[PDB]
């Protein structure tokens, strides 16, 4: 399970 | 000054129902262009994004730029109090300590008035590219919800494989596994590039769907690698975008 | 003994769901006049008074006057069993050891048959003073258990300020304040009948026990003067009615 | 392989329903004349019986007799993923490791298939011999069920005496005592047919898991006799049925 700022 | 009048106040019923269980707090960025809101939920997995333009309200006035930091559950709660053919306006001070919350119906024989107290909170924007997907998915917001609460009951995944002539949806877990096939035409059609296949926490799309109510209709947008899109049109005003991260 | 057969047995349905909440046990004291019941809850902050008159029955007679001690929770257990549209006689023998309750429909398919264990209670009577109220204000009785509901999310209290022209219902707590308007109407009326502006606190969590009686009448008065206990009443209508009581704060 | 499609799928989705709070696992017994299903709950006070015949279904087809063993939790997870006029196919290959279920729609717009997990299950079988009874009620269900719900607020038993002319329902416990008497009907029919009176008593929690075959059928029937178990029957109309047994008290 990744997050999200991550990508953006 | 800030004063919004909305005439479908169930608009923002919806809206706060669609989005407490989500998020606790969020900014609430309005300008002269309309209410805008954005914000991750407390463990970075998804955001939310709201967009309710100027020009969908019936009264609007922005004397200067606002970011009022509102507890959600507060705001539920209060607009419970409203009910579901109520005008409801909104309006803001220039100090902006409070937001003031006014229900109104037609014959103007109940008008209920409600102060709620803003907060601090940091206001951290971002942004997002628009970007085109490899695959988008228009389908009836209802069946959507369903397969998510189906499919929970089965595994806290979803795989979603997108191709040009349907889409499934597949979970599996203890019980055994189930996979949900739906066909281009209540209509589903699909707008795709190139196919996808991607893994979903079934536990956040179930969020998503408390949305339902605004949109007959949700569009999920999807390419490798990337957030999915889940999105409810708010018709003549805007809209309400989901953003999940894939897993692995 | 003791017997009344009411045709509209929904009524006594509904009288024991607007008190099972707030009273555990009560007497029934009946006589050739009718039925009351009269009973402070346990904090004493409010009273329920039950009138039903004997002509409101369809059949109704009391040999000798009774102080029947029931359990509320009982009683309305007991009715539940009864459907919204069966008749309901009440019957009592002398010894008064038990109240029998029957339950039937014009059909008369099914009959059914309850015997109530009673109770010794201390009968304690009390009696109100009929009154003027400085404020009297006659309202659908949905909307007033909708506005106690609601103000009930923002605070423990309501003010209610009582004008000629409108009343307002104001609440206060952590999340913020509120206030709600009503107006008299022209013509699920509002009017007020008002000598004398009045402005007094409630509790909230009270007004919410009476509201269960909204199911008897589709209004609800309220009268209202100076230092003195609210009067909340409901119609039951050709029969009588239910009036609670409720202690302004300071 | 073994194959059985059913367009009125809601009759599965409500079987499990009836089954579900009742036991836990249980065997499906499938041959070519259909599917049955016995199992005692585990207590052994109960036992259920499920008929479904071959030729209820709109295609059947068993190439060799098998008996699935069933987790009915989870196989009533599965089921509530069906729509209630969803056609339901149901089929199990010759290992018979999972059993497919598939749900579709005539738009055809949303297929639906699940695969759950059968389970290794002690197979005891057991027979019912076909007597009559003393005495046999058939009566609305809805009726019945409430009933049973309501007589359970009075006790934990009822006393079903059953005569020519009529059928009482008896409960007694702390609160005090309850009867409800059924006429029968000349013409939702109460009809009795009797061979000498019966009196029993019977724990109204089961009586209260049975009538969760409530929507099967508008009709159930009770049959009676002494020293022997009460049999509850709800017919699955052009298919077969769901019989309840079970054991008297004392």
């Amino acid at each position: 399970q990744t997050l999200l700022d991550l990508f953006f | 000054m800030f004063e919004a009048r909305l005439v479908q106040g169930s608009i923002l019923k919806k809206v706060l129902e669609a989005l407490k269980d989500l998020i606790n707090e969020a900014c609430w960025d309005i300008s002269s262009s309309g209410v805008n809101l954005q914000s991750m939920d407390s463990s970075h997995v998804s955001l939310v994004q709201l967009t309710l333009r100027s020009e969908g309200f019936d009264t609007y006035r922005c004397d200067r730029n606002l970011a009022m930091g509102v507890n959600l559950t507060s705001m539920s709660k209060i607009l419970k109090c409203a009910g579901n053919e109520d005008i409801i306006t909104l309006r803001a001070e220039d100090n902006a300590d409070t937001l003031a919350l006014v229900f109104e119906a037609p014959n103007q024989e109940k008008v209920s008035d409600y102060e709620m107290k803003l907060m601090d909170l940091d206001v951290e924007q971002l942004g997002i590219p628009e970007q085109e997907y490899s695959c988008v998915v228009k389908m009836p917001s209802g069946e959507f919800a369903r397969i998510c609460r189906d499919l929970s009951h089965i595994g806290d995944a979803v795989v979603i494989s997108c191709a040009k002539d349907g889409v499934k949806f597949s979970a599996s877990g203890e019980l055994g596994n189930g996979n949900i096939k739906l066909s281009q035409t209540e209509a589903v059609t699909i707008e795709m590039n190139e196919p996808v296949q991607l893994t979903f926490a079934l536990r956040y799309l179930n969020f998503f769907t408390k949305a339902t109510p605004l949109s007959s209709t949700v569009t999920l947008s999807m390419s490798a690698d990337v957030p999915l899109v889940v999105e409810y049109k708010i018709a003549d005003m805007g809209h309400l975008k989901y953003y999940l991260a894939p897993k692995i």
